[PDB]
């Protein structure tokens, strides 16, 4: 029962797991398809889907339901595909900076960040360790901090006091043989390690924007609308967007301070028109009925800022004839100054921003190129002196100093052994424990060792 | 086993003469191969890692290429199984380390997740990387990649 | 009506700020 | 197949100056400018399609009393009383306006609007046929460096 | 041109040394060479 039950959850959090994609492209296909039939609705005060003959008003509301269940099924797969990626990224960091810097030993952190001070309630519980592919953290540690600081003072907040004392009493003639009681799991499980590992993905990011995405999915069962926010997906997530949009979030700041000295601008050039032009701003309809005036303060600069902006000629085209005298003059300098300073040299400078931003990711490709092209990644040599043996370079880089051979033997040191290493293992990874990294070759290969 | 043109006259007897023939003149295949090749792997992948050893560590040698030239029919069967990286081991000392490479990571490393996470890596950091750090990084790249390839082999 | 009011309600949050 | 069309109807003989762009290279330095990208130019007017929808739904859903293009008075016709109208109406007229959709429509005296209608309005410019078309511009102007 | 300005600072400040202007490929012969060179013989802080 319990055998055959897990042995089929765990099969369909594999599948949900293997299908994270393609539900996820489905899902913005579904999505499409409601944004589609969507484009028949009338008003009656009253939304009415009557366009065609039939098939249209039932379709809707079995492909809204299929995409909030599709909805949910992502969001279970990514529990299952990009969670345990996530929590090994952070227990990594966690425990290199624990045995590495002490931080909840002599470096407490400060108060100006949240995970030093989410992490500090998963380094004394018992399944620590969960996703870093070792255990030996917390005896590193015991023994580095051993006797500069309390020897039980640091396996208190450490956890493993209790425990290991009554290992140390059980190594002698006292061990007796644990039960297994089903159904009965739920004291065996780790509740406090749960804890973090829930507040490490509702911190997460990526979950909560798949969060909010299944809120919307809900939300379009009450109003069939809320399906049009599910087009952001196009953007703010698949990749085929990024080489336009980021031309646009490349710099942000730089348009966001650009439209800042434009309102700065505008309420300047409002400001000298609400002391110096009165008789000028009489929006009047059909005659004799004067209002959107510059009598006030905030409404002229609405004005400006709504009228003046998109004109697209400045603001004398939307303003009397400056043909009165003593202002004859004036005027024309205050109008065409507007529009050479505001519409002009002001939306040049937001369009250069997106112009340059397209030359700046092409600067960067390139320059990645050519230091892929040039030189080795690991030693770093260059490409002239490899180049002396016929197609010298490209065998270096493919057959001596490959990225891939590096990963594959870490992985094989990794998951070998600890006790059936040689001897260029071992030092291996005796100096990949102590974190050094002089092993790898730096300026030297072993073509320049030898002849 | 004579229609592939690879086991000649004597091989074909030899393997024929290996057979279990029970007195049904039935062969379970199954433990056959598990029996007659399981070792044999290691064994020859062993002796593969050693001629490579000696081939690069003692070139320009023709009383050895000789001995490769025959030896190269088993060679060529571990050609994608066997690693090699350049470590500094003895104080100034370029020494070349030999591996295994599972098939099973040689079969993940080329999803074009990995792939385009790798594309990813070297980009940002050649632009923005520094050059104190860079194999800090390169080592964390290797285990969230290795990670993440051992959760989508486990799968 | 929030066409005149929007302002003075985001200038209100800034007492605290006048005050100190 | 074209010129014999052309004997039939003395019009199809206009279709033989596409061969001075598709035939000789005397305009490619020009031309491959605009066809360098191409992919990324139609993932934009997607891209801006895809926006015009957004705030087509939007004022669909918000803006009624507004979208009321009367000739002589008394006349109400091209509303936003349909979301295919409404769509067709923002992607033809609030994209080619050159003051982005606020000039076509009628003025947001109206209270309880005064401020969302500018918003929207001030949005979709800057949106739209600011930072949309410098986009479109920029691929153009990248192409030649 | 800016972003040119910028960039020609970096690379020159990445390539040479400014006192002694002798070049990253010679120092970069002992493992982080470059770098050993313009923090601890030739820092300008130093100088200063
Ligand atoms: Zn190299
Ligand atoms: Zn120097």
């Amino acid at each position: 029962f319990w055998k055959k039950i897990i042995a089929y959850q765990q099969k369909l959090l594999n599948y949900f797991a293997r299908n994270f994609y393609n539900m996820r492209m489905l899902a913005l296909f579904v999505a499409f398809a409601i944004n589609f039939i969507l484009l028949f609705y009338k008003v009656s005060v009253h939304y009415v889907l009557e366009e065609s003959s039939g098939y249209m008003e039932p379709t809707l509301r079995i492909l809204a339901i299929l995409h909030t269940i599709i909805s949910f099924f992502c969001i279970i797969g990514y529990y299952c595909l990009k969670v345990p990626l996530v929590i090994f990224k952070r227990e990594k960091e966690v425990a290199r900076k624990l045995e590495f810097d002490g931080l909840y030993i002599t470096e407490q952190p400060s108060e100006d960040d949240i995970k030093g001070q989410w992490d500090r309630l998963v380094i004394n519980t018992q399944s620590f360790p969960n996703n870093y592919w070792d255990k030996f953290v917390k005896r590193k540690v015991m023994d580095k901090y051993g006797e500069f600081y309390g020897r039980d003072r640091i396996s208190e907040l450490l956890g493993m006091d209790k425990a290991a004392l009554d290992f140390s009493d059980a190594r002698e003639k006292k061990k007796p043989k644990k039960d297994s009681s089903l159904s009965a799991v739920l004291n065996s499980i780790d509740v406090k390690y749960q804890m973090w590992k829930l507040g490490v993905v509702f911190t997460d990011n990526s979950f909560l924007y798949l969060a909010w995405y299944m809120t919307m999915s809900v939300l379009g069962h009450y109003n069939n609308f809320f399906f049009a926010a599910h087009l952001l997906d196009i953007a703010m997530g698949f990749k085929t967007l990024r080489t336009i949009l980021s031309s646009v979030t490349h710099n942000g700041k730089q348009l966001v301070l650009t439209v800042g000295l434009l309102a700065v601008v505008v309420y300047l050039y409002t400001v000298v028109a609400f002391n110096f032009f009165r008789k000028f701003y009489n929006k009047s309809e059909d005659g004799d009925t004067p209002d959107m005036k510059c009598d006030d303060m905030l409404t002229c600069y609405m004005f400006h800022m709504y009228v003046g902006v998109r004109a697209g000629g400045g603001i004398g085209d939307e303003i009397e004839d400056p043909a009165g005298d003593e202002y004859e003059i004036y005027r024309i300098i205050f109008d065409i100054t507007f529009f050479f300073f505001v519409i002009v040299i002001l939306l040049a400078i937001i369009q250069g921003l997106i112009i340059d931003a397209f030359g700046e990711l092409r600067d960067q490709q390139e320059q990645v190129k050519e230091d892929m092209e040039t030189k080795c990644f690991i030693c770093g040599i260059g490409n002239d002196y490899f180049d002396t043996v016929p197609h010298g370079f490209e065998t270096h880089t493919l057959q001596e100093h490959n990225l891939a051979n590096y990963l594959f033997f870490l992985m094989y040191l990794i998951n070998k052994d600890e006790t059936e290493h040689t001897g260029q293992e071992s030092y291996v990874w005796k100096m990949y424990q102590e974190r050094c990294w002089e092993f790898f070759p730096a300026g030297d290969c072993f073509r320049k060792q030898y002849e | 086993m004579e229609s592939h043109k690879h086991y000649t006259q004597s091989e074909t007897e030899f393997l024929l003469s290996c057979a279990e023939t029970d007195e049904n003149e039935t062969l379970d295949y199954e433990e056959f191969v598990k029996r007659f090749h399981e070792p044999a792997k290691d064994i020859g992948f062993n002796v593969a890692v050693l001629l490579t050893n000696l081939s690069e560590h003692m070139p320009n040698d023709t009383r050895l290429q000789t001995f490769l030239e025959l030896a190269e029919s088993v060679l060529n069967y571990f050609q994608p199984f066997l690693g090699r990286i350049e470590i500094m081991g003895s104080a100034k000392r370029i020494e070349r380390v030999y591996f295994e490479i599972s098939e099973s990571s040689r079969t993940q490393w080329e999803k074009p997740q990995v792939k385009e996470s790798k594309r990813q890596f070297i980009f940002d950091v050649v632009n923005e990387g520094g050059e104190k750090e860079k194999m800090e990084l390169f080592v964390n790249f290797c285990e969230d990649t290795i990670f993440e390839m051992q959760l989508a082999a486990q799968i | 009506m929030t066409v005149k009011d929007m302002v003075l309600a985001f200038f209100s949050s800034y007492w605290s700020v006048f005050v100190t």
